[PDB]
């Protein structure tokens, strides 16, 4: 039942992300600038942790955040897209690392001028390493039609994403939803769009075997454990645990008792084979 | 190894013209997806070649709309719908889609 | 955009190591397949392999244990390095990355550099 | 625990989550009165064993 | 019971709920015969506690 | 096991097999020790009759 309320785990890369979301070392916003290569042995989320910055969600992030929390850490590479004809450098004021920005690790797409035109841009990647990609994308639902015109051109947009095993496609709606992949090696994707797409520029790849925990409290490098729960560190050698039961690591199995007392010592007779408290009459505290 | 060729070698153009020039493949050059993986490059005398038409369909950003490019699976096209005075020079028809890569023996486009 | 800018001796003897440059400038190596297209004078351009960023590299069949292309420990720098230079070699040497391997309608060539086999 | 999973695939986490403790509880509650028991029986049969 | 569920989480469902009925099923074969088994012990040394 | 399930409810499938692995490790093991703990007694019960 005693928890040590300090997350102590030294022997182990250890990194605490604080504003920084569990999904956002992906995407890359300004409270993320330092953990875009991170690599570690736990990864600690926050309550005030936020995926993104612009106004959006992700699509499967549960799912997403439990390959992340396993990954080890995620290795950028650069995909080595270049795009002409286009602007790649769209930015906006809810996102400021000094003044209006975006993303890091992916690029705005716009046009030239506004309502000019959008050309059908087609790219692609090949997974050269034999690790699986984590390929992620975002689509641009914007506010209003007439933003959407102004930022992508005029006419139906239509954004397509094609590989060996995925194949599907968006269209806006008029505020980023972000699509992820998993990519196996020697495989192609294919990115085809003609207008509102956030285009990816690195892509991350996974570099081993982790394990993420959803804390309260500070980090510490003295003990040597095992398991965290949401709001400590539980260590003992004991079966069974009374804290949480949603505790994650190598930690006692979850009872709803709060006390089971194994009897290590021997039966009391204080002053089943009918020895002690039988024909003995009482116990000896000399001895 | 792919080999390329194409027809015709030299195609003599007047300025004002529809002009078609096509490259022919040894193997069906489409990818997983991704369209058809060649492309097709255009050389100055004594400067560098850059793209015009990507993908066999698709044109490249600096690229006049005279110039459309057309064609599936290894018979492929280039077809001219107005032909000026710059448009003088030797075309290349590029595979990109099994290591290793070749041009085409090259269509020498001089005039009248 | 990623201007790319090669540079190289134009004086060299014949059975002699050949040794080129290529100076990136916009950009860095870190991404894409970066190829060393080849060309004779008056004959079609000629793929001699490419490098990617990590060291791998495809390189032509034709020209096999010939050409060691590598990059430098500098990350804006790859160059071409051709052993047994042949008085039937001489060509017009480019510097590209090709618009075929990835990103489509994108690609950025070089200028052009003058090498010549002669005693 | 900060943002909300989908409710129905929650729910069943959480009956699975639910059944699981109620296992693990009485089995726990078995076995803690299972060894109590024979270290009883262990602790008798040795005091008996030294009487004999 | 009245309409029917997702059939995939149906499934899932039905496949965990089978899986601790096993346990259950198990746990109570166990708790039953080894408390019978205990119950006969007990009275036997009753007996011969009594007789010796 | 060739074509992969949505990920969210593999995950659960997986965590509900472990879960239900654990169980039946436990129960495995407590069943194991506990008869052989019970053989051993029963033939020094049997022993003890004769010698009696
Ligand atoms: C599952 O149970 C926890 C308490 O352990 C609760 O906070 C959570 O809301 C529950 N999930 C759903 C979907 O109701
Ligand atoms: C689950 O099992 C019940 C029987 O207990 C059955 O009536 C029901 O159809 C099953 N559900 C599905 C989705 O097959
Ligand atoms: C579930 O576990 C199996 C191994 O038993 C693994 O192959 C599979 O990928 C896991 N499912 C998911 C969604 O990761």
């Amino acid at each position: 039942r005693t928890n040590i309320p300090r997350i102590c785990s030294k022997g182990k890369r250890t990194v605490d992300l604080g504003q920084c979301g569990l999904l956002g070392t992906i995407t890359g916003p300004p409270q993320c600038d330092q953990f875009l290569e991170f690599s570690a042995d736990l990864i600690i989320e926050r309550r005030e942790g936020s995926d993104v910055c612009y106004p959006g969600k992700f699509v499967n992030e549960e799912a997403l955040r439990q390959i992340l929390r396993e990954s080890g850490g995620i290795d950028k590479e650069a995909m080595g897209f270049t795009y002409s004809g286009i602007r790649t450098n769209g930015a906006t004021s809810s996102c400021r690392r000094s003044g209006s920005s975006f993303y890091a690790e992916m690029k705005w797409l716009l046009s030239n001028t506004d309502n000019a035109a959008f050309p059908q841009m087609t790219k692609s990647y090949k997974n050269t390493r034999k690790n699986p990609a984590l390929i992620v994308w975002g689509i641009h639902h914007s506010g209003s039609t007439a933003e959407q015109t102004k930022l992508y051109g005029s006419g139906n947009k239509l954004v397509t994403v094609g590989s060996s095993n995925y194949q599907q496609s968006f269209v806006p709606s008029p505020r980023i939803d972000f699509h992820w992949l998993m990519l196996n090696p020697n495989d192609t994707v294919t990115f085809s769009f003609n207008g509102a797409f956030i285009a990816p520029d690195r892509a991350s790849f996974l570099r081993g075997k982790s394990m993420g925990i959803q804390s309260g409290v500070q980090v510490d490098a003295d003990c040597e454990g095992d398991c965290y729960y949401s709001g400590g560190t539980i260590i003992s050698n004991l079966p069974f645990q009374n804290i949480d039961s949603r505790a994650v690591g190598k930690c006692p199995r979850y009872v709803k008792q709060r006390s089971l007392l194994l009897a290590t010592g021997m039966k009391n007779v204080p002053e089943l084979f009918g020895a002690i408290a039988g024909f003995i009459e009482n116990g000896w505290e000399g001895l | 190894d792919i080999v390329m060729t194409q027809s015709p070698v030299s195609l003599p153009v007047t300025p004002g013209e529809p002009a078609s020039i096509s490259c022919n493949s040894s193997q069906s050059l489409l990818h997983s997806n991704g369209y058809a993986h060649l492309d097709w490059y255009l050389q100055k005398p004594g400067q560098s070649p850059k793209l015009m038409i990507y993908l066999g369909l698709n044109r490249a950003f600096g690229v006049p709309d005279r110039f459309s490019g057309s064609g599936s699976g290894t018979d492929f096209t280039l077809k001219i719908s107005r032909v000026e005075a710059e448009d003088v020079g030797v075309y290349y028809c590029m595979q990109a889609l099994q290591t290793p890569f070749t041009f085409g023996p090259g269509t020498r486009v001089d005039i009248k | 955009q990623v201007q790319l800018q090669e540079s190289g001796p134009g004086l060299v003897k014949p059975s002699e190591t050949l040794s080129l440059t290529c100076s990136v400038s916009g950009g860095s190596i870190n991404s894409y397949y970066w190829t060393w297209i080849r060309q004779p004078p008056g004959k079609g351009l000629e793929w001699v392999g490419y490098i990617y960023h990590s060291g791998s590299t495809s390189y032509n069949p034709s020209l096999k244990s010939r050409i060691t292309i590598s990059v430098a420990p500098s990350k804006n720098h790859f160059s071409l390095e051709l052993t047994s230079m042949t008085a039937a070699d001489t060509a017009v040497y480019y510097c590209a990355r090709l618009g075929g391997h990835g990103d489509y309608g994108s690609d950025y060539w070089g200028q052009g550099t003058l090498v010549t086999v002669s005693s | 625990e900060f943002t909300e999973v989908e409710k129905q695939i929650g729910n069943v986490i959480n009956w699975t989550r639910d059944s699981i403790t109620e296992v693990w509880s009485y089995n726990a509650e078995l076995l803690v009165a299972m060894e109590n028991q024979h270290t009883i029986d262990l602790a008798d049969s040795e005091m008996d064993k030294l009487y004999e």
